[PDB]
């Protein structure tokens, strides 16, 4: 199952 | 010596020759099977006065002990063995009757529906019996037989009896479904339609092939219903929801209407107590025919990100809650638009609002983003209006976390389902799912069970075997078969509610998908995981949704054009080809190889007999029939386990032989990319949904656990890609 | 545990071929000195070969100062204080010398049986049973470790289903008896109920006169009775359906291992004894062991017979043909009878049974490396005639080695209670669904043998029986008794270190074995086992073995768990011991 | 271990 | 549990005076007939008013058919196999008519002693005890409820 650690500097790069 | 029960009650020596013959007519054509090791195994069994019957389960179950990767063939042995018993079964020896008589006899026992004898002429019958080539019984593989003894074959539930075999179940439901062609047509309708469905090149759903040609006329396999939000359409929701359980049909249950819990007294209707204990009042009702109150009946509900309950109902099937916080045999299908998916990559917020205090919010988050965000910015300043803030990192964290826990909440971008969509948003939104989340069909709430003006979705499925077929070309003919035998069926089947029957007349909604991709895409040397399969994949579904138009497009020619028509997008002119998500562009460079802008002009001038033609379903059941990998999925291995009262049930991939190392087993793919950009290129051509899975194993990542950031980045993946819906998450168990 | 040693200094006093003369030169002791010396000669390169294998018992202990050599015993309790008295004794006697139980406690009057006065059988079978097992555990350090008996009863007793459950894990402590292993006793009536999907009506014995010695002796009159006493409703009576009551005991037979089946009907209509004198009753420990019992009412009753038996086996695998058996036969039918005289005996019951009926039981181990070596296996028919050839072979040479020896020296005082005393043969007397499975003819002059039999008798009343062996056959490098290797290597813990051993000629048969879990199932080998009992004097340690992995959802089905028993009945198995489940 | 299920139909064939 | 009755159809046969004078009748039935009716008489004089009292066995038993009224005996066990076997039998048979017990089994050997040859006293007390504790229980229906001794 998880690991709830997320960074949010690297998906902020995607484009929708 | 060693005696032998007959099939009366006589008693007569064992001829040994006799089954050895058996065996070695099965045998033939065979590779690397042992008659005399089957022999072995079966006789060592034997005793003095056994049953006829119990000698053949005996050698079946022998030769079926033996299947294997080495030695595949072993499925091809049993199968025939297990047909041969049941010939004798039915028949009292191989041969088949002639199958007027056939019919005759079935008739007066009420196992057939005597429509057929009304129909058809006996010269018409004799006729048939020329098409019928009993010999394909022979083609089946062992797994495929027990299905068809199963769930398929007439048979006497009670008693044990079977009293068909499988090309009389093949030839008279090409027969049922064609019976009002006109006698010019009709009987080559019907030649074709069943040498496509006796040689696999289609797969129909279980409750068709079990059920027409018999006295019933109930095949609706899946439904969707939308509820309002009111007392009355609750009810409704529920009533129907009854009455479709009580045939088996799946449930997709459209709820994010439902006021939140605190929501103001409306006045005597109490919705006070919000969204949770009607939720466990639909998992009731799904449950309503269902032995154990767990065991059948199945549903999906759905619901948008933004509900102001979205945190409890995120969790409503984790284990360990207060029993009036989990709603636990019901799946979820979380709704999500553009704009969550924005919130969540700047880092921001998202507001939870109730659907009741946000005028046209719900309506906006199908059909109009434009309106959606400035709906929700707006709503977000007022502060008059109840709300609540979440961090999206911290909600799309917890929907997928049980999403992953559970493999079993779902998720649908409303976005695209509207977007690229054969349906104009603004009349007939797609707003929900179905049970498998590959149906997308507008629908609308029932004041009543009976409502007039209510709207439910059925579909009507069917799918081409991608490995029956030599070349793309094939799949105009097959096309035309499908397309017709389904339309006709939407006439000859009964509706139990009004709503389901407005429907069906109004849009006449096809979904019609595939089975045996991972196979093709073997036997052409392409893989899922790697890139390899994406300008295929583009030439495969092209073909399919061109010559699925071109067939229902030629049946709008002859017999007209669905009622709603005018609420398609093909009305407009708009093509699947106008409106997908454009970045698949940058992963496929396949160009269109038929004529688009004809079909375009002759959709415009003539319609469409079906409003929706193709959706990618799952099969678990049809595709054991074929010897066909399920759907478009990768298979988990090269042997199949099943448990059964009469033994493990093994099925070998098709030409594991020549193949194994063509395929990619689903635990050989690196991650889920390579698929998900298939889905992509699949779903630019088709109609509704796809039944898309995500798949982990744990044993690929540091500390044998899957990271958050791994999950979002797939979720996201999907989207830009324009994947309608995602459905299981498959993790690795191991 | 064969050589002569110290048990506290660790000092070995001996060497194995020291072991080996002086075994065969105590044995032989009594014989005339013309003839002494061959014997002692014969014997001693029999067991140095291997080709004649001995109890530990008797391998650690003649030679020594001592004469308790009795490795099992087999005692019959009747329905009295007394009897249950002087089993208990017999049993704590008998324990203590570190022998194996063999316990008939079928006929103890059940649970709310009127008031005998006094004798207070009002509160049943299982305060009297823990009282065995007590009895049985007497010597044990731990109270478990050590000390072995199997407990006897008719699937009909009123108290069953209490019974039948004795071993289970969780009940009240009251309701479970967990340290002794039981056999359930059927005959064909009460299959004929199962297969009819009839009912079972379980009585206690001490309400049906006649009933329980019609069950061994006499099926015709078995059914008259049981028919009679099921009409009569004076007598109390209980009803179960057979299919409850079968699967209770085979579901209890699967999660022990430990719940046996004897075939009565089969073990009378089938054997050496006439079963209106001496019907056989029960077996003992290991279920291979069949021989008429009477009950003591004390210790030292002299109208009481407890059996024991006298074990060896040939070593199938040390022989190059079936005509080296007529040698080997002489050989150990000859030792055999000299320890009955030599030994002791702690109760005179025991020595009742063992003088007057003499009774052997000899056997045999490497069956399967034997098969192997023949290129046949248990599970396909294949050995079916080998069988039959091999085991006509045994029990004719031993009938013929104990006919001699009753010329020099007389038959057994109650060989008249024998059916060889009548002429009949078990070439007779088999269970006649056989003839399917087989079609070895006899290649011996059994006639001629008939003749000499009834002219001469037989020393002794019976010879063969089936055995387990675990250390006479480690000795031997040999696979033990008929069964089929679990695997190419076994493996002991010791206080020394991982002891492993290869399987005999592992590297030219690897294979040529059938290992125990390639057996796609049970029937092949239940065969073998029939074709053995047509032979056999007694009966075979037979076991059934289950592998979960082989049946969808890895559940074994209780439709085959009967079938197998219906099999081994069909083909005339006598009893039914250790159910193996594969652990994995 | 076990699976309860019991046919008597099939059984009663049996010869014993 | 003293006045005659049926314990299957629930009747009473006779009531406390009936009891009284013919336990004092049976017990003196031996005397001359100079002085056994006074014997009697005051022996039922002194239970009837209370100031003797007698064991529930006799109470109960003296006057019927039985001869069985030994509520407690004391057994000592030897350091042998066949005394323990005796000890355990004797229990047996009194347990079965009720009687308490006391066993003295103080003279087993302990664990570890010497081999006596064959009679096996190596194992020690405790598996005998257990032994001597089934033999009481040996009479009662869970296996716990009746039956009762004290080990000296």
């Amino acid at each position: 199952q998880i690991d709830s650690e997320v960074d949010t500097d690297d998906l902020s790069n995607f484009q929708l | 010596n060693l005696l032998v029960t007959k099939r009366d009650g006589s008693t007569e020596r064992i001829n040994l020759d006799k089954i050895h013959r058996v065996l070695d007519w099965a045998a033939e054509g065979l590779h690397n099977v042992s008659i005399s090791q089957v022999e072995l195994r079966s006789h060592i069994q034997f005793y003095d006065g056994i049953k006829t019957s119990d000698i053949h389960e005996t050698i079946i179950k022998a030769a079926a002990d033996l299947i294997s990767r080495d030695a595949p063939d072993y499925q091809y042995l049993a199968a025939r063995l297990a047909i041969f018993h049941l010939r004798k079964k039915a028949y009292g020896q191989f041969e088949p009757p002639a199958l007027y008589d056939h019919v005759v006899k079935m008739v007066e026992m009420g196992k057939y529906d005597n429509h057929l004898l009304e129909d058809y002429t006996e010269e018409e019958f004799k006729q048939m019996d020329t098409f019928i080539d009993h010999d394909r019984d022979m083609t089946f593989s062992y797994a495929a037989v027990k299905q068809l003894e199963g769930k398929y074959l007439v048979q006497n539930r009670v008693t044990g009896e079977i009293y068909e075999s499988a090309q009389f179940l093949y030839i008279l439901v090409a027969a049922c479904l064609f019976s009002n062609y006109p006698r010019e047509t009709r009987l080559q309708y019907v030649k074709r339609f069943y040498d496509a469905v006796s040689t696999f090149k289609i797969s129909l759903p279980t409750p068709i092939m079990s059920g027409v040609r018999t006295p019933t006329r109930q095949f609706s396999s899946c439904v969707l219903i939308e509820c309002g939000d009111s007392l009355d359409s609750i009810n409704a929701t529920s009533s129907a929801i009854v009455k479709y359980v009580s045939q088996r049909a799946g449930i997709g249950i459209n709820a994010g209407r439902i006021r939140a819990l605190g929501s103001p007294i409306r006045g005597g209707e109490a919705f006070h107590t919000g969204c949770i204990p009607f939720y466990k009042h639909f998992q009731t009702a799904v449950k309503s025919c269902s032995q154990g109150g767990v065991r059948g009946g199945a549903a999906t509900l759905f619901y948008p990100m933004w509900h102001l309950e979205v945190e409890s109902l995120l969790v409503l099937k984790n284990n360990r809650g207060v029993e009036g916080n989990r709603v636990r045999h019901m799946d979820y299908g979380v709704q999500i638009n553009k704009l969550m998916y924005t919130r969540l990559l700047k880092g921001e917020d998202i507001t939870l609002f109730s659907p009741s205090d946000v005028p046209g919010l719900y309506d906006a988050f199908f059909a109009d983003q434009e309106e959606f965000e400035r709906l929700y910015t707006k709503y977000e300043k007022d502060d008059s209006i109840r709300k609540q803030r979440v961090k999206a990192v911290e909600l799309f964290s917890l929907m997928m976390q049980e999403r992953a826990s559970t493999g079993r909440i779902y998720i649908q971008n409303v976005d695209h389902c509207n977007t690229h969509s054969p349906f104009d948003p603004a009349i007939a939104p797609v707003r929900q799912s179905n049970l498998c989340l590959e149906i997308a069909l507008p629908t609308k709430p029932l004041n009543d069970v009976n409502d007039e003006n209510g709207e439910i979705a059925l579909c009507t499925l069917s799918a081409f075997n991608l490995g029956a077929i030599n070349n793309l070309d094939e799949l105009e003919e097959l096309a035309i078969l499908a397309v017709r035998a389904l339309d006709a069926l939407l006439d000859y089947q009964d509706y139990p509610i009004p709503a389901a029957k407005r429907g069906a007349m109004g849009r006449r909604t096809l979904g019609i998908g595939v089975i045996n991709f991972a196979y093709y895409l073997a036997k052409h040397g392409k893989r899922y995981s790697d890139g390899s399969a994406n300008n295929l994949t583009h030439k495969t579904f092209e073909a399919i949704q061109y010559y699925l138009l071109k067939a229902s497009n030629e049946l709008a020619k002859e017999q007209g054009a669905c009622p709603w028509f005018n609420e398609t997008t093909y009305a407009k002119g708009i093509l699947p080809i106008d409106t997908y998500k454009k970045d698949l562009d940058t992963i496929a460079n396949e160009p269109l190889h038929y004529d688009w802008e004809a079909l375009r002009e002759s959709i415009k001038t003539h319609g469409l007999r079906n409003s929706t033609l193709s959706a990618l379903m799952p099969s678990e059941t049809s595709s054991q029939i074929s010897n066909a990998t399920n759907g478009i999925e990768p298979p988990r291995g090269y042997v199949s386990i099943k448990a059964s009262k009469d033994g493990i049930l093994r099925q070998v991939v098709p030409d594991y032989e020549h193949l194994h190392d063509a395929y990619e087993l689903l635990w050989e793919m690196p991650g889920n990319d390579g698929y998900l950009q298939l889905v992509g290129i699949m779903q630019k051509f088709i109609d509704q949904s796809i039944s898309a899975n995500t798949n982990y194993d744990p044993s690929r990542f540091p500390s044998g656990k899957v990271p958050m950031q791994q999950l979002l980045k797939d979720l996201l993946t999907a989207y830009k890609f324009g994947v309608k819906t995602l459905y299981y998450q498959n993790t690795r168990d191991g």
